[PDB]
C-alpha cells in the first residue's frame, strides 16, 4: 500500500501524523513509547494491537 | 482511488522547454486556473441526488 500511496498516506512528521488521525480515518504506525505518551495526554486516541 | 498516476505535457527526449512548462503548470495550480477549467468541462449540469 505505502509504495503505491507515497505522498498520500506517507506523512513526514509525528505532529502532522497524529493530526491526520485527528482528521481522517488514519492508522499511523510509530514507536510504542510515544503512543503511550500521546494516549495518556489525548482521550480521543488509543493503542490497538501489541 | 486504486492507482495514482498523472497526465503530462509530453516533450521530446532532453528538451529545454520541458522545464519552462514545469514552471508554468505550477504557477496555474496556485492561482487556480486549472480548477476553474476542470469545473468548466467536467461539470455543466447540476444533478439531482440530494437524498
Ligand atoms: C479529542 O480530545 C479532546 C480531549 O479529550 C477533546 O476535547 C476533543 O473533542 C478532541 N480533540 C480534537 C477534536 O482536536
Amino acid at each position: 500500500f505505502m509504495s503505491s500511496r507515497r505522498q498520500s498516506v506517507l506523512v513526514k512528521s509525528n505532529e502532522e501524523g497524529i493530526q491526520r488521525v485527528l482528521t481522517s480515518d488514519y492508522a499511523f504506525l510509530m514507536e510504542s513509547t510515544t503512543i503511550e505518551f500521546v494516549t495518556q495526554r489525548n482521550c480521543n486516541l488509543t493503542q490497538i494491537g501489541g | 482511488l486504486i492507482d495514482s498516476k498523472g497526465y503530462g505535457v509530453g516533450t521530446p527526449m532532453g528538451s529545454p522547454y520541458r522545464d519552462k512548462i514545469t514552471i508554468a503548470i505550477l504557477q496555474l495550480q496556485e492561482e487556480g486556473k486549472l480548477h476553474m477549467m476542470k469545473e468548466k468541462w467536467w461539470r455543466g449540469n447540476g444533478c439531482p441526488e440530494e437524498e
